[PDB]
């Protein structure tokens, strides 16, 4: 089960997503302050 | 545990106490006093003498040594404070000189028996330091009065260079 | 109403100290037991000092009164559930209720606190009662009635002001604080001594002068001191007759060495004299010491100890533990010797010690809400 | 020098009996005075904190 | 049915890393512009003013 | 002087913050010119005592 | 008899209603690493049913739950839930029916129902519960003869549930992790199955093997754990085990649970005050004091707090314990305020008669390390006080104020006293005087200056935590 | 959560810091100290 399981541990890794949309949330912030 | 019983039983652990404190190893020390704990303080005074002996290096240590030599009637534990006058005598030659003033030659003469081998003319000349007669200084130590004059200043500022670096990985 | 069993609370003071007596017990006992309707100044007395022989004629007759007394409640509490007035029955009540308080025990507290607690909305009587609870915090020398009559006067403290009262209320709350080691706020709350003329709270309001210059010589530093024991107006004549006094102000401002002992020996007769103060007679007494030596030893920085000892009486040796403990307690920053023998003192904490109470509190309180930070995920 | 001052603290072996100071020192006492109030504001906002989650 | 998998979410994740990088410096640009901002709020006081009071 | 005493008034407002969400009104950052001005300020001022290491060997 | 019916058909149905019905939406949330509502909301209602009323307490008719969630378990199209809704309405076999007592006889069989009824649709929690729930809530009955066995067999079938954890579902479960949390509590019941008469000598190698299966490819929550098994048991049952940590010493990628957090640094400091070293012990041992505000009103918190701070006292110096004394606490004399008040003093009648006296109590500390060198520290704290109270001092006055009998053995306790530093003393090797001093320059040139890169790092490090904070919503 | 291993195994309370200063030393205080007058 080499992949079988490689692939599992990279779906952990939707959970390194949630940082990213927060990221993008970070930039949607401030951009009404600019557009402001 | 279901084993029959030798007449060295408990002084094994104690011979293995001796030489686990004459080697200067302190967490082996705790687990002799933690592998079999409560059978250790009333039987086998060739523990009680060893765990009180460690009280006397811990609380008036080269007052007991010979004296505690002068009990043990079982002749294996002396060959482990020879180990431990060894740890005395390097400790002696730490700490009877190059951190006090000035001694004379009599206080030598008791401390480092033999009253005059090349063992203290070894211990005097390993200090690195020549004597005079009847008298050891113990001088010509902790020079110029050190301080490190500005590279701290330099270094943390290379430090705040990194500081810089965590204004920059947050946005 | 107040003053009297009041005063009967200060000799059961009066039997706390001197103890190995029962018969300065016994005299004033009697006294203040057949004063006046008094059950429970002899109950709680025969629950503590000797028991009686009889009471047969001796007091229950006055039992025999208070029977009286009860049978003429039962003629007015009667008489006036007839009449629909002020709460008729429970004022005409509370008068003879907080004296049957005063007969009894803590019964009072069903008959007083809430009848009277119930019906109104000015602070009179509701404050009678916290000065009640007063009172009895000083017959059990309570913690807890004396912190529950403060529980039901800040009930009316949220909307106030007036004149003599509610200083006695700061009055009666720098007691609770001194009661215990707490110190400044009972000065800063005595220091208005205009206002608190007479009232039938107060005992000798001279007393209450000596009381509020004991808790104000310390918790008042030098250009304070000075200003308020020193250039305090109205307070020279309240203490121009008390000699001793107004001596131990100036032997203390003077800042001699035997004058202190001598002075600091009137004020060692002076503290344990005093309710809910004489268990406190040891932090006062060596505070005045750190005080002296705190207002003597930061101006030398060449001194020797027979310069003490040549003018204290004698320290040669005797104040070489004293002074000892009193550095090493935590305090009074300097350096005692061997025969070299020269005291060495300290900074004014402008520059070097003031460097830690921000880490000091960025450590522990920011601590916690560290751990509240580490409260995210699990 | 005990009673009163004008900063004349002694030295037996100098001569000048050395008045020196420095009154301006400000720049760490408003921080203390604001470090102060500011553990309260944390402790007063604790309660939010202790109570917003459970 | 497994190959298919990781063939999809690999792409998802380095196509997310790509963006993750990206959006940080874009945060960083937007504070100069922030800045370009601020200078054009600063400026508006400069030279004149003309004394009035709040009716 | 110019970051101490805008912080005080900084301060003043977690008093007045409380919970019942819209119940209360006068949300406004107090954190601004006391990172940045300060940050500036200070490090400059640290290069600037580093200036003496810098030109000096 | 009629007040016992409605409270168990109210708090278990509420119990596996919001359990089942939610972790259905849990593990269809096809991705929840952090989610588990529910999860963590059962282990707070089983915390709860260890105080409440339990899977049934045989509350005095037949204790029926038992013959009634197991049958039938199988969770298939949706009429299942009416078989949970049939197992609402037969909850009256207690008051209508004929009631049948199936606890200990019939658990067995019962036990053998999982796997009697159908296919496991991919929700083990309900089993997970289903072989936890009957019979740890029985340890309750503290009885364990004959049933030691039968808890044991109830975590067999754990085991069953770890076969269809770990050999099951070969894309991403993700309630592995809370079959983790489920099999760490039943780990601690594992401890109190053996550990109240043998030892778990399963789960020695497989404390290993578990921290096998769950170190890299699965672990989360499982590593400490498992760690606070495999440095609480490996307490009394010896030592060295913590040395055989020290070549592959391994904690949390990120911190968990607060109080799980905060034991877990308790147990390291405690097991680090054996070793004797005081440095880092100070500040886990705080950090896990601070961390656990949360305890029974009987106490633990004292009971942490007594066990921690005996090397706090063997540090040489300590603050009073006038912040920590509890009443019940005062009756039991777990730390004995006596003992640092003995501390406080330079007493040794009064101290001895605290260990002569009070080896009773020392039974119940264990840690008589604390006394052949806690002597040292008593005459330690006495030159330390003096020499701290005097500037200039000689051995004349100490070396027999303090009955050391000569000069050279204040001479020695004033050498390793100098050999810790604590002193800036010199000795007149001549006529027989201590020339003690006090070195200078205690003023802010130098070292409060690189403490701020200390003070400052805690400040950057704490701006980092509350960005790393920022980064989870 | 909160046990593991542990169901196994104003007043003088403030008064307490200065009250070891009063419980091993001075309880006799100025019955020394108020005799240095004439003792010597």
């Amino acid at each position: 089960y080499l992949s079988k399981i490689e692939e599992l541990q990279l779906i952990v890794n939707d959970k390194s997503q949630n940082l990213r949309r927060l990221q993008a949330q970070r930039n949607e912030l401030n951009a009404k302050v600019r557009l402001l | 545990e279901q084993l029959p019983e030798s007449a060295y039983m408990h002084q094994l652990l104690g011979l293995n106490l001796l030489f686990l404190l004459s080697q200067n190893r302190v967490a082996e020390f705790h687990t002799e006093l933690e592998r079999l704990p409560a059978k250790d303080i009333q039987t086998n005074v060739y523990i009680k003498h060893p765990v009180s002996l460690e009280q006397y290096l811990m609380e008036g240590s080269y007052n007991k040594v010979f004296l505690a030599k002068g009990n043990i009637p079982a002749e294996s534990y002396t060959f482990f404070i020879d180990i431990l006058l060894d740890t005395i005598r390097d400790e002696i030659a730490g700490c009877i000189e190059k951190a006090y003033e000035k001694i004379l030659f009599t206080e030598a003469t008791r401390i480092l028996f033999f009253n005059t081998p090349k063992k203290m003319t070894d211990y005097a000349k390993k200090r690195g330091w020549v004597l005079g007669p009847n008298n050891y200084y113990s001088f010509a130590s902790q020079q110029q009065k050190p301080e490190d004059t500005t590279i701290p200043s330099t270094e943390l500022a290379k430090q705040v260079i990194e500081y810089a670096r965590q204004l920059e990985m947050i946005v | 109403p107040k003053n009297p069993d009041l005063r009967i609370a200060q000799l059961r003071f009066l039997l706390s100290l001197p103890e190995h007596r029962g018969d300065a017990a016994v005299r004033d006992e009697l006294m203040a037991a057949v004063r006046d309707n008094n059950m429970a100044p002899y109950y709680e007395a025969l629950c503590k000092s000797l028991d009686w022989q009889i009471d047969v004629d001796l007091l229950n007759k006055m039992k025999k009164a208070n029977e009286d007394e009860l049978k003429r409640l039962d003629e007015e509490l009667e008489d006036a559930e007839k009449n629909l007035g002020e709460s008729e029955i429970r004022d005409a009540m509370m008068a003879k209720a907080e004296y049957l308080c005063r007969i009894g025990d803590k019964e009072g507290a069903l008959t007083a606190f809430r009848k009277t607690y119930d019906k109104t909305v000015a602070l009179g009587h509701r404050l009678d009662i916290v000065f009640y609870l007063l009172r009895i915090g000083l017959f059990y020398m309570d913690n807890d009635l004396i912190t529950r009559n403060t529980e039901k006067a800040k009930s009316l403290i949220e909307e106030g002001g007036d004149w003599d009262r509610r200083n006695r209320l700061k009055v009666y709350q720098g007691l609770y604080c001194v009661a215990i080691r707490d110190f400044k706020q009972a000065a800063e709350l005595f220091l208005d001594t205009v206002s608190t003329f007479t009232s039938y709270e107060l005992m000798d309001y001279k007393t209450f002068v000596t009381y509020t210059v004991y808790v104000s010589m310390i918790a008042l530093e030098r250009p304070d001191l000075r200003e308020k024991v020193i250039k305090g107006a109205e307070i020279l004549e309240v203490l121009h007759s008390l000699p001793a006094v107004r001596q131990y102000l100036f032997s203390l401002y003077e800042c001699r060495y035997s004058v202190f002992f001598q002075s600091l020996a009137v004020v060692e007769q002076e503290m344990k004299k005093d309710w809910l103060f004489a268990p406190h007679y040891r932090y006062y007494v060596r505070e005045m010491r750190i005080h002296a030596y705190s207002q003597l030893l930061e101006s030398y920085r060449s001194l020797t100890l027979g310069y003490m000892a040549e003018a204290f009486g004698v320290g040669v040796e005797f104040i070489d533990q004293e002074l000892s403990r009193f550095i090493a307690a935590g305090r009074l920053h300097c350096k005692i010797d061997k025969v070299n023998e020269i005291v060495e003192t300290n900074r004014p904490d402008s520059k070097n010690w003031q460097y830690q109470e921000t880490i000091k509190k960025g450590d522990l309180l920011l601590n916690r809400v560290q751990k509240l930070s580490r409260v995210i995920n699990m | 020098i005990l009673d009163k001052k004008f900063h004349g603290i002694l030295d037996q072996g100098e001569g000048v009996l050395i008045i020196f100071d420095e009154p301006p020192v400000d720049k760490t006492y408003e921080a203390a005075l604001e470090t102060i109030q500011n553990m309260s504001k944390v402790v007063d906002s604790l309660y939010n904190k202790a109570k917003k989650l459970t | 049915d497994l190959y298919s998998r990781y063939k999809k979410l690999q792409q998802e994740l380095e196509f997310l890393e790509v963006q993750e990088e990206y959006i940080k410096d874009e945060q960083k640009n937007l504070k100069k512009e922030f800045l370009h901002a601020q200078e054009e709020v600063k400026r508006i006081q400069s030279i004149p003013l003309v004394i009035g009071q709040f009716l | 002087n110019y970051n101490k005493a805008v912080e005080e008034e900084d301060k003043m407002t977690p008093e007045q913050l409380a919970i019942k969400n819209v119940g209360k009104q006068d949300p406004k950052r107090h954190l601004e010119e006391h990172v940045d001005v300060l940050m500036t300020s200070n490090i400059v001022q640290c290069l600037a005592a580093m200036l003496d290491t810098v030109v000096f060997k | 008899e009629p007040p016992p019916p409605p409270a168990p058909q109210d708090v278990e149905m509420k119990e596996e209603a919001a359990t089942g019905g939610g972790s259905t939406g849990e593990a269809d949330g096809k991705t929840a690493a952090a989610a588990a509502e529910h999860s963590q909301r059962e282990l707070d209602t089983v915390t709860l049913e260890d105080i409440k009323e339990h899977v049934k307490q045989l509350e005095k008719a037949v204790s029926g739950k038992e013959p009634r969630f197991v049958l039938r378990a199988l969770r298939m199209l949706p009429s299942t839930s009416r078989r949970l809704n049939h197992y609402v309405l037969y909850k009256a076999v207690q008051g209508f029916f004929t009631s049948n007592n199936a606890t200990r006889d019939f658990l067995l069989p019962f036990l053998e129902e999982p796997m009697d009824t159908e296919a496991d649709l991919q929700f083990r929690p309900r089993t997970g519960k289903a072989a936890s729930t009957p019979l740890l809530p029985e340890v309750e009955a503290y009885l364990q003869l004959l049933v030691v066995i039968f808890m044991m067999n109830s975590k067999r079938y754990k085991e069953a549930q770890k076969i269809s954890d770990d050999l099951m579902q070969k894309i991403s479960t993700q309630n592995r992790r809370a079959l983790d949390l489920v099999a760490a509590k039943c780990y601690y019941y594992h401890a109190r199955v053996y550990e109240f008469l043998d030892k778990l000598d399963v789960v020695r190698s497989f404390l290993h093997a578990r921290l096998r299966t769950a170190t890299l490819r699965h672990d989360a929550d499982g590593q400490a754990t498992l760690l606070n098994l495999l440095l609480r048991n490996y307490l009394h049952y010896s030592l060295y085990d913590q040395a055989e940590k020290l070549v592959s010493k391994s904690v949390f990628p990120e911190q968990a649970n607060n109080n799980e957090w905060a034991r877990y640094l308790y147990y390291t400091g405690r097991i680090k005050a054996i070793q004797l070293e005081y440095s880092e012990a100070r500040r886990t041992m705080t950090n896990a004091l601070r961390k656990a505000p949360q305890h029974t009103a009987v106490g633990f918190k004292q009971t942490v707090h007594k066990l921690l701070i005996v090397v706090e006292l063997l540090l040489g110096e300590i603050p009073d314990r006038l912040q920590f004394r509890q009443p019940s606490l005062k009756r039991s004399l777990m730390p004995y305020f006596l003992l640092t008040q003995a501390v406080r003093t330079g007493n040794l009648a009064k101290f001895n008669q605290v260990l002569d006296q009070f080896g009773e109590k020392f039974q119940a500390d264990g840690t008589y390390t604390l006394i052949i060198r806690l002597r040292h520290n008593v005459i330690k704290t006495g030159v330390r006080m003096i020499s701290l109270s005097y500037s200039r001092i000689s051995l004349a006055d100490i070396a027999q104020k303090l009955q050391l009998d000569s000069p050279e053995d204040a001479e020695f306790i004033v050498a390793k006293a100098i050999r810790d530093g604590v002193i800036e003393a010199s000795i007149n090797h001549e006529k027989g005087y201590v020339q003690s001093k006090e070195m200078i320059d205690i003023y802010s040139t130098r070292e409060p200056q690189l403490a701020f890169h200390q003070r400052i790092s805690f400040c950057l490090d704490i701006h980092n935590m509350s960005v790393k904070a920022m980064r989870f919503p | 959560m909160s046990e593991k291993k542990q169901p196994v195994d104003e007043d003088n309370w403030d008064d307490d810091n200065v009250e070891d200063d009063f419980s091993n030393q001075l309880r006799a205080e100025l019955e020394k100290h108020g005799y240095k007058m004439e003792t010597s």
